RNA sequence: GUGUAAGUGCACAAGGGAGCUUGACUGCGAGACGGACAUGUCGAGCAGGGACGAAAGUCGGGACUAGUGAUCCGGCACCUCU
RNA sequence: GUUACGGCGGUCCAUAGCGGCAGGGAAACGCCCGGUCCCAUCCCGAACCCGGAAGCUAAGCCUGCCAGCGCCGAUGAUACUACCCAUCCGGGUGGAAAAGUAGGACACCGCCGAACA
């Protein structure tokens, strides 16, 4: 079986996009590349519980164990030390991409809260989409009765395009909810 | 694959308030999931000088 | 015109590093040859190299037709490519080498190739 | 003090010894390690006294 | 003055320069750093002394970039 | 960036990470550097018994150069000495 | 012996690098397909490893051309300097820079193997 994200993109997606480019080569069609979520916790460098509980809430949302992230460099403005856990990170490549892709686009994204869109303007020279998210609620597979306290992530979606253009069409094909610009 | 370093999964039924059964796995052990939105039933993917002319006219 | 850099440069990049990496502790000599391997994912090589002169001594490969001719799979062909280099070297009166795993793992074809090698009457 | 010389000797008698020296802090409980024992000709460890 | 403090005299440097004839485990150079590279029949000592490990005569040369120091094994009579 | 001053080095890494481990060994040591002397420093290689490694091999503390005190006197452990 | 071929090495390791333009996939070199087996992620079959060849030269790779950026670089002269004259000033004999300029340069050599003879 293929997840329905990716049998969509390998079909017409692909299809649209050579006819909207005219790609030389069939291997320049932009495709996804992985996905990174990161929750970075920074009040955690008082107390650990934090790290864990966004651990809990990335393994729970992405559905593998996320990784902690050390901190490279102290600071003192946030007090900061080299070492301790500051936030979490998962990389999402294949299937287990694609299903997440789909949860979040059909579910996670239309759960927020007054959800006017995502700028299509957060592509960066090569069509590598990252957003924010505020809190962790949108997603059922928390429980708005376990969760105590909200915790934001960064999406981002790099991709194989070259330019932000190719990058925004390939997204919105996708099926994300861009605004109008 | 790890084999005790990731939770469950289980093919459950997504349901909107379209009306559609989603077969298709999900962690949730609910058996059938319901949500009340989504995207076939979202709404995204589907003058004061007029207020004296109603006041006065 | 893409971004960045392909994949292949990075592996290619980190391989060749990692067998430059290598050298510094193996080197071959006239009775002491350095038997480097290069793997693809197609087919497997091996030479027998001595350093100080720069030359060849042997060499055997799946590209020959003879080794080609086997079904096994692609361990199989490495462990016949590794026979090939044992009695070629026997044939070239080399006794003893040092084995260069060319900045690949030592595991799977590359092991078994060594091993076969090893088996087949070179001392390493 | 911190860092005192500290002295192990071979488990197996003959009160073979090396010396060597240690955080006591870092390191409270008595520190065991293996090594070369001239008479045995073998390698025991060796407790700190 | 806070000053006139300072540590001995090293006497590093190259004890045998190029052409001499040296007998294995003859001290070479005395530096701090890798100054020089080992070269052939040349090793490198804990303080980074370079010392001979065959008989023959110093051949300074560069290889790579670094300045390294060899050995020849002069033919014998 | 290299625990620590400075300098000489180190990107081939000597810098960052991971697995196993105790060579932070015993008997020695060709040949040397430096030196009034006393001090000090490097060292291939041999043997025993080991660690890591498929193997070649490397390991007689730490990238290197500071982190120390002669003799006398006395303490402790072992010795097929008296 | 030949080929726009693949590897292993070199040279007081850029005269070689970088950049631009134009090409190619015979065997090879790769990208590529998948995670069933050896094996792997401080999470991720991304990488490592394994199993294959549907597609592709778009990249890598290599071929030809550009001095463009970097790089190499004289001779002469000068700075400086050993010795000797010279009361100072300076001079004679010998050595001789750096910078700059003319220029060079889009690498060269070696050993195997592929395909062709």
């Amino acid at each position: 079986a293929l997840p329905r994200l990716k049998q969509r993109y390998r079909e017409e997606i692909r299809e649209a996009l050579q006819q909207e480019f005219n790609y030389a080569n069939v291997m320049q069609i932009p495709g996804v590349v992985k996905v990174v979520v990161n929750m970075g916790v920074g009040d955690a460098a008082r107390d650990a519980k934090l790290i864990n509980g966004a651990i809990n809430d990335l393994a729970l949302i992405t559905g593998q164990k996320p990784e902690v992230r050390r901190a490279r460099k102290s600071i003192a403005q946030f007090k900061l030390r080299e070492g301790m856990p500051i936030g979490a990170r998962v990389t999402l490549r294949g299937d287990r991409m694609w299903e997440f892709l789909d949860r979040l686009i059909s579910i996670a994204l239309p759960r927020i809260r007054d959800f006017r869109g995502l700028s299509p303007k957060q592509f960066d020279g090569t069509g590598n989409y990252t957003f924010g998210l505020n809190e962790q609620s949108m997603f059922h597979e928390i429980d708005v009765d376990s969760i105590d306290r909200p915790r934001g992530m960064d999406i981002t979606v790099v991709t194989t395009a070259t330019n932000d253009a190719e990058g925004r069409a390939l997204l919105r094909a996708l099926g994300f909810p861009f605004k109008e610009n | 694959m790890k084999t005790g370093i990731h939770p469950e999964y289980v093919d459950t039924t997504v349901q909107c308030g379209c009306g559609h059964s989603f077969t298709t796995r999900s962690t949730k052990q609910s058996g059938t999931i319901v949500v009340e939105v989504c995207s076939q039933c979202h709404p995204f993917y589907t003058g004061r000088v007029a207020r004296f002319e109603k006041r006065y006219g | 015109k893409p971004v960045g850099q392909n994949i292949s440069e990075v592996r290619r990049n980190a391989r060749l590093r990692r067998h430059a990496r290598l050298r510094k502790k193996v080197a071959g000599t006239a009775e002491v040859p350095r038997l480097v391997v290069n793997r693809s994912a197609r087919h497997i090589h091996v030479q027998l190299v001595n350093d100080l002169n720069g030359t060849t001594l042997a060499a055997a490969s799946s590209i020959e037709a003879d080794v080609r001719a086997i079904d096994g799979d692609k361990k199989a062909h490495s462990v016949r490519v590794g026979q090939l280099i044992a009695e070629r070297a026997k044939a070239a009166g080399v006794e003893t080498v040092v084995f260069d795993r060319g900045g690949y793992t030592y595991g799977g074809r590359i092991a078994a190739l060594a091993d076969a090698a090893r088996e087949a009457g070179l001392k390493f | 003090d911190v860092r005192p010389k500290i002295t192990l000797a071979c488990e197996v008698c003959k009160h073979r010894n090396y010396i060597t020296k240690k955080n006591r802090r870092n390191d409270p409980d008595r520190l065991e390690i293996k090594k070369f024992c001239p008479n045995c000709g073998t390698h025991q460890p060796h407790k700190e006294s | 003055s806070r000053n006139g403090r300072d540590s001995a005299a090293q006497r590093l440097g190259v004890k045998r320069f190029g052409g001499q004839v040296v007998k294995a485990g003859e001290i070479l150079v005395r530096q701090r750093g890798t100054h020089f590279h080992p070269g052939v029949n040349v090793g490198r000592g804990g303080d980074d002394t370079l010392f001979a490990l065959a008989p023959g005569a110093v051949e300074f040369g560069a290889k790579r970039g670094r300045k390294t120091v060899n050995i020849v094994p002069v033919a014998r009579p």
